[PDB]
């Protein structure tokens, strides 16, 4: 019984700091294998009686890093999965074998998000051609080169500042001859004009497409929208969330200032307030092309698939 | 006898053309030291341009006026010569030389057209000595009029526009900028600065200290995150180490697309520039005329290691940064020149007549 | 192996007066959260799991705050044991215990009552391990230090630390305090003793957090006039004929790393926790489970506890930070300070730099500037304060009463610079 | 120009070539058309014309008397100078790119430029060139006394303890003037640059600037250093036996003697620098060391570790090891020690 | 303009035709006579490659003292594109093609043309109720364009109402 809890606490701390799991992909796929724990390993009469524990633990999971849902998405997931069980057995004895199954057939699902939205790529791109990114995704380098042993197009990719984390995309995508050319972020409009098209990650999909992007996207969205070349949303469907743009903006993730300003800087830190956000949020209006792993879809879609999956009661979670 | 700087890996598609410069093979390796080519004191400017030691547009304009007085004031003059003649002639592979160990920002160009009118005006009329002491009082009242009172002028004018309750924005070693926000604070008049910048040449913190060693209650924050601040930056106060025809203001590679994201958040704009800026000629993208730097600085002590150690031997990475992009028309909210505050769209007229 | 590490549950220059005596330097609340938890959550989050808090003064408060908070619940990945000793009263005395005690296995971390840091270690420790086993025990201690700028508001004249490191091996050759000191002093020979070329250092704000082998309290028990790590390594590195065991030392890039040892270095590393220089510390996170510390972090660093409810049009310029319970006045203006929990405010007072605590309660009128404000110091109207003008414990002061500088005053007639009172005077 | 080809050396022509030649040539190769030297000054003023017999056609140069210091030989030739100067010494036989000295003198516009290839510790700037304090063993008792002021400025101090100088600076007019107003100092090596480097902390400001280096040394009558700086320009100074006529009979074993190259056989001699004018043909044994011109072998001489010097005729199978059978010493039969001999 | 900028680089020239009465045609074999690769287009479906084009060079016929010059049809509506796709309009004029009145100052500022060019006369009876507009000469706005390229240099849609006093009168605008 208490390993149950050991996990929680291992889990909840490595979320607090820890780096890694890298792809969000790990991230939620971790957090289900402590779901199905949880989810078998505890005692509950009525399936209400779940509802509401697997519901605490969630709202400590998620109060515990709100800068991060694909966990919290993920409980309010395992939630609506819950409430259908419970309403196919109403209108009791095994549900629970029902439960893990159906959260089985999630993860073979989850396990593959990737190679859907690999295969979903190629209609989207074609040779002579100049694609542009930003930051780093796991899905964006599935998709570009997956999109690469079929013709070889030109991919921009621009360097976020606060961390060169572009710059791995840069290298790793270079290990497919795919002409690769690293910007800094700055000069991104300094070369808009000769992007026929930007693939742009995330790491949340508010109810209402107003993504959540790796800081140095808004900026992206907004050139984007000037030029009128679109925004591919490589999204996996896993990567939404109940929750909408105006809330309180304890929203992006404000890392620590040594990013920006180091601290061997000297003296001049004494009122210098440097600030430095990781998350730009994006306005829907600038989303032209969602994907995901059902296929292409439009920033509208984005509130049918929201009322689709989570069960629009516990976005409180 | 004027060697090259060799290219430097691999350039991007669209400038194969645009040059891409090492800042290693500086090429006083090759030049006879004791120089009797070209003169030391224009070799001592070229090298310390290479090094990146004077970065601004005003820097790197009254160093090379300087460097120019220091030669001609030393001039030698042949016999059976003509000076407006024989100079010229004398002084075109220093400037070759110059474009060479590194190219000439807008600043510069004017600086030496200036130098050249005003090397046309003398003659024979006078002898060599009268002449020469004539063109050097003639270029340090240039330098005077044309940055020095320019700078004055502006920071009257522009103490206009500046509210006690507000904030500005900046962007970089812009020296104006700096001139302007402090003489503005001298005069009992409060703000609060929130610099931005970009790398490699991560030099927003120069106006940073500038201001808080002056008393001017900053903040600091990367650009591809200043679309956080604009929900309260209630002007943005720009440099411009350039101007052009169609009010295309060309800086450095940040300002477009922050202003670009300053109209979209609806904040206004104020370039601000002197009037010897205005080079004769128009430029509508980002790609006609730049320079990419020694390119090997990007890379990043992020972490523990250098993301791109190896930069050239991947046989198809490419990495650019340009220095200058180009503003448009359409997002220049003013430009405080010493003229006036002429707004940007009618700057093709009064720098120009 | 394991790696247990010994907090010092408070270092032995007792400075922090008359603070020092209502409640004790470790139980100081840098910003709402006792410095023993930034202690602690180091250790936890750096790869401890064997923690010991040798407890001196007043420990029966240290223990009785830690024992019902986090770390000494069972569910902690990190073994807490207060080896309580109210015996004796130097650092010595404590690495003489763990010595006799046979308490380390190797590689225990020595940390002082109060350092706040989020220092991976990781490569410091593998380092350390590595070269102890590929150079058969001749290190003692690892130091890791955080490179800074001789200026930076952190580092004063206190303890501003000269190093001589090598290149390579990082080992400390030589080193030496520089408070009130101007010139520097080292042997010749030393630098015959790394023809490779020695290389004196003055970037380096000491973390206080070297590693500490077995072989630490080893050669410590043997000599009793070691009475503090400085005097450690004094010891080691002029005992350098005769089995010096060079001190090892390695220089960190990013994490922040400091100790609260005196109100300036306090005040210094309060308003750098809260500028978020030490991430993931930072009171939202609320690393310290406490429902009572919910700060909805705000634009512009403008922190906020759980029922705020502050005054009227009232900037809050940047980095403040308001507990719960808390009530502000109308027309305030609040700037890089920190209020306490439930602690009211008057009408019409500007608090700049300060550090109000919990319990405080200053009514309308006041202006208080880069004080500090300990515990329930009720304050009455039109006060004005001036740098470093701290007070403690209940003093009331009168109206219309302006203070200079180190206006220290408290309870205590010859210790603090005047007596508690509701006035300024009748001690 | 606004160069100077000035140089500086006391107490010489030995070796390959006179001592003079290898600085010569290195300005005359890097740039400096015009060659200032400062000639003969130990006890007479002649010898300036045997000076005056380098293949370069062009030569400025001056005699002089007994003793006169660096310090006091750069006052003293202050008259005829008027601009920058660039102090050498024909004692240092280094291929050394000193465009880059120039280079790291002239883009920060630092005082002096000073170069040192790996006495002689210095504390040097946090990223290799702005030396920030420098000195002998021998200067101050056991201390390092930095002056708070420069660690407050570099909070990093890089040193280099085990390193010898070039004394090759490169120094700004004025400095040259003040000096020339200061009559105390007489050693640019020893007093000169410590006495700048002091004064640059307490606008204007002194600065000067130093130049690592792993390429070549300089070298004085202890020329053990020089033979094997001469084994390495036998690789360098024919493009930077060996120029004369080329028999490849006996043992030339990385040699090189000049003209007048005795063609004989039973001779040998390893690791050798061979000089010219000499009836060296006959039988011999091995030399493994190097030596002057005018030399002289027959009946096997076993020769060994050390300098066969100028005139003098050597032969009949000798044991010599370590020993300077050099100037005024030349017998036949005869077993010579192993210890140093005087000679 | 191009066939001088294109014996250095070559690259895109995407000559749309004038649908009235094919236009751009001989342009293009005038063009391909030199080899530029140029693609010749109906002028329906610009706005569909528009976003695909970088520079778009428009030969017009006449300039106003807006900047907002009238050319040969089915300009504004690429002016609209291009402007949709935020390339720039490289206008190419030179001096004598400016006249000093303003835009709505001539009642049919077109030039209607016979409307046998769009419904030819063999078509039959639906000739008795179609009013075959043809107007062969539309109206860019100020706004749309960016430079133009005049033999003096570059200039923009605001440094035209000084070419006027530099070339014309004040009351010469009636003539």
């Amino acid at each position: 019984g208490s390993e149950l809890s050991e996990r929680i606490e291992s889990f909840v701390e490595t979320l607090k700091r820890g780096g890694g799991p890298r792809s969000s992909e790990e991230m939620a796929r971790e957090t289900l294998g402590l779901l199905r724990q949880i989810i078998t390993d505890h005692r509950w009469s009525n399936a209400g009686e779940l509802m509401e524990l697997i519901r605490r633990e969630g709202r400590r999971m998620t109060a515990a890093q709100p800068s991060e849902t694909t966990v919290g998405n993920m409980v309010r997931r395992v939630l609506k999965i819950i409430r259908e069980e419970y309403g196919r057995l109403h209108g009791y004895a095994q549900l629970q074998s029902n439960i893990i199954e159906a959260i089985n057939e999630l993860l073979v699902e989850l396990e593959g998000t990737m190679e859907n939205i690999a295969a979903q790529a190629l209609e989207h791109i074609h040779s002579n051609e100049v694609i542009m990114t930003i930051g780093f995704s796991r899905t964006v380098e599935a998709f570009l080169k997956e999109a690469a042993r079929k013709r070889k197009f030109h991919v921009i990719v621009a360097e976020c500042a606060p961390f060169c984390q572009g710059h791995e995309m840069a290298v790793n995508l270079s290990k497919a001859g795919i002409e690769t050319t690293v910007m800094t972020d700055a000069a991104i409009f300094a070369v808009m004009s000769r992007v026929n098209k930007v693939i742009i990650g995330t790491k949340t999909i508010l109810a209402n497409g107003a993504l959540r992007a790796v800081t140095g996207t808004h900026t992206l969205a907004l050139a984007a929208k000037h030029h009128s070349t679109p925004l591919i949303v490589c999204a996996p469907m896993f990567k939404l969330s109940p929750q909408f743009p105006n809330e309180e903006d304890s929203f992006h993730k404000f890392v620590a200032p040594e990013e920006v300003l180091p601290f061997t800087e000297g003296d001049i830190l004494e009122k210098v307030s440097v600030h430095c956000p990781v998350f730009d949020y994006v306005p829907p209006e600038l989303i032209t092309l969602f994907i995901s792993n059902i296929g292409g879809n439009a920033p509208s879609y984005i509130y049918r698939l929201m009322s689709e999956l989570y069960h629009p009661d516990d976005h409180v979670l | 006898q004027v060697p090259t700087r060799k290219d430097y890996g691999s350039k991007v598609s669209l400038f194969s053309h645009l040059p891409q410069y090492s800042r290693q093979n500086s090429l006083t390796q090759f030049m006879s030291i004791p120089s009797s080519v070209i003169h030391p004191a224009m070799v001592r400017l070229g090298l310390q341009y290479s090094q990146g030691l004077v970065s601004g547009s005003n820097a790197r304009c009254i160093a090379l006026l300087r460097a120019l007085q220091q030669v001609i004031q030393d001039y030698t003059t042949p016999p059976n010569e003509e000076l407006s003649r024989d100079l010229v002639n004398k002084l075109k592979p220093y400037m070759s030389f110059l474009t060479q160990c590194r190219p000439l920002s807008a600043s510069m160009h004017n600086a030496i057209k200036f130098l050249n009118k005003e090397i046309t005006s003398v003659g024979s009329s006078k002898r060599e000595e009268e002449a020469k002491s004539e063109l050097r009082a003639a270029i340090d009242r240039y330098v005077q009029e044309k940055i020095v009172l320019a700078a004055q002028a502006i920071s009257r004018f522009a103490y206009q526009k500046i509210s006690n309750g507000d904030v500005i924005l900046v962007y970089g070693c812009s020296s104006l900028v700096s001139r302007i926000l402090q003489e503005a604070w001298t005069e009992g008049r409060r703000f609060r600065v929130v610099v931005v910048d970009s790398r490699p040449w991560l030099e927003g913190r120069h106006t940073l200290r500038s201001l808080v060693h002056a008393g001017v209650p900053a903040s600091y924050l990367l650009i591809p995150a200043a679309s956080y601040v604009l929900p309260e930056v209630s002007k943005v106060l720009l440099g411009a180490h350039a101007l052009l025809a169609n009010g295309s203001v060309m800086s450095r590679v940040g300002t477009a697309q922050l202003a670009l994201v300053a109209r979209a958040h609806n904040v206004p704009v104020l370039v601000c520039c002197e009037t010897y800026k205005f080079c004769e000629r128009v430029q509508t993208d980002a790609f006609v005329s730049n320079e990419l730097d020694d390119p090997d600085d990007l890379q990043c002590k992020r972490g523990e290691h250098v993301a791109l150690a190896n930069w050239q031997n991947h046989a198809s990475l490419r990495l650019l940064n340009l220095v200058y992009d180009v503003t448009p028309p359409e997002l220049v909210d003013l430009v405080i020149t010493e003229l006036g505050m002429i707004p940007c769209s009618s700057v093709p007229v009064v720098l120009r007549v | 192996p394991p790696l247990q590490a010994v907090l010092v549950a408070d270092s032995f220059d007792r400075r922090f007066f008359p603070i020092s005596k209502d409640q004790p330097r470790v139980l100081l609340p840098l910003a709402n959260v006792a410095l023993i938890d930034y202690t602690l959550e180091f250790l936890t989050a750096t790869g401890v799991q064997e923690t010991f808090v040798f407890c001196c003064w007043k420990a029966a408060q240290i223990k009785e705050h830690l024992l019902k908070s986090k770390w000494c619940r069972p569910t902690s990945l990190n073994v807490v044991r207060i080896i309580t000793s109210e015996l004796y009263r130097s650092l010595g005395d404590v690495l003489r215990d763990v010595d006799a005690k046979a308490l380390v296995r190797s590689d225990f971390l020595l940390v002082y009552g109060d350092v706040i840091s989020n220092i991976n270690i990781t490569r410091a420790l593998e380092e350390h391990r590595l070269r102890r086993k590929l150079e058969k025990n001749v290190s003692v201690m690892t130091m890791i230090f955080k490179e800074s700028s001789p200026s930076h508001p952190t580092r004063c004249h206190e303890d501003n630390v000269v190093v001589a490191v090598d290149s390579t091996t990082n080992r400390v050759l030589h080193f030496q305090k520089t408070q009130g000191l101007r010139r520097f002093a080292f042997p010749l020979s030393l630098f015959q003793g790394s023809s490779d070329g020695v290389e004196v250092r003055y970037d380096l704000l000491d973390c206080h957090i070297s590693i500490c082998s077995p072989q630490v309290a080893q050669l410590f028990t043997d000599n009793f006039d070691y009475q503090t790590r400085d005097d450690f390594v004094r010891g080691l590195l002029v005992n350098e004929e005769i089995l010096g065991n060079q001190i090892h030392m390695h220089v960190t890039a990013k994490e922040y790393g400091a100790r609260v040892s005196n109100l300036h270095m306090y005040s210094a590393v309060c308003a750098d926790v809260i500028r978020r220089w030490v991430y993931p510390l930072t009171p939202e996170a609320n690393f310290t489970d406490s429902t009572t510390q919910s700060c909805t972090h705000s634009r512009h660093n403008i922190y906020r506890g759980p029922e705020v409810s502050l005054g009227h049009g009232s900037i809050l310029e940047e980095n403040v930070l308001l507990g719960s319970g808390t009530v502000i006045g109308s027309n305030c203006f609040i700037t890089n300070s920190v209020i306490g929990p439930g602690c009211h405010i008057g009408d019409n007072v500007v608090l700049d730099q300060t550090y109000l605590w919990q319990g405080v309660r200053v009514a309308a009128g006041a202006q208080i500037h880069q004080s500090l404000l300990c515990d329930n110091a009720e304050v009455k109207e039109r006060v004005t304060l001036k740098p470093r003008s701290v007070l403690t414990s209940q003093v009331v002061v009168g109206p219309n009463i302006t203070l200079p500088e180190g206006s220290v005053i408290s309870l205590h007639p010859p210790d603090a610079e005047e007596d508690e009172d509701d006035g300024e005077f009748s001690d | 120009m606004e160069f100077q080809a000035v140089v500086m050396a006391v107490g010489l022509p030995v070796g390959n070539k006179p001592l003079i030649w290898y600085p010569l040539n290195l300005l005359e190769r890097v740039g400096f058309e015009e060659v200032i030297v400062v000639t003969t000054r130990d006890v007479q003023k002649a010898l300036c014309a045997e000076f005056k017999m380098k293949m370069k056609p062009d030569i400025v140069c001056i005699p002089d008397d007994a003793d006169m210091g660096t310090a006091d030989s750069l006052r003293y030739i202050y008259p005829k100078l008027k601009t920058d100067v660039l102090v050498l010494s024909c004692d240092l036989i280094t291929d050394v790119a000193l465009h880059e000295v120039v280079d790291l003198f002239r883009a920060y516009d630092a005082s002096l430029a000073m170069l040192m290839r790996k006495r002689d510790f210095i504390g040097v700037d946090s990223t290799g060139k702005r030396l920030l304090f420098m000195a002998n063993e021998a200067d101050l008792d056991e201390e390092l006394v930095i002056k708070g002021s420069i660690l407050q400025k570099h909070p990093r101090i890089r040193f280099h303890t085990g390193l010898v100088d070039a004394h090759l600076y490169c120094l700004k007019k004025y400095i040259v003037d003040f000096l020339m107003e200061n009559g105390s100092i007489t050693s640019i090596r020893s007093e000169l640059i410590p006495y700048l480097v002091r004064k640059q902390f307490s606008l204007k400001s002194l600065d000067i600037y130093s130049f690592i280096k792993e390429a070549n040394t300089l070298n004085l009558a202890p020329y053990d250093a020089c033979w094997n700086a001469c084994r390495g320009d036998r690789w360098e100074d024919l493009s930077r036996s060996s120029a004369q006529i080329v028999s490849k009979h006996l043992v030339g074993v990385d040699s090189l003697i000049g003209p007048e190259t005795q063609i004989g056989e039973k001779s040998s001699i390893k690791r050798s620098v061979i000089g010219s004018s000499c009836l060296i043909k006959d039988r011999v044994t091995i030399t493994n060391c190097l030596l002057m011109n005018s030399v002289t072998v027959e009946e096997g001489s076993n020769i060994q570790g050390s300098v066969i010097c100028n005139n003098a005729v050597i032969e009949k199978g000798a044991d010599i090891k370590d020993c300077l059978i050099g100037s005024g010493q030349r017998i036949e039969a005869k077993a010579k020690r192993v210890n140093e001999v005087i000679v």
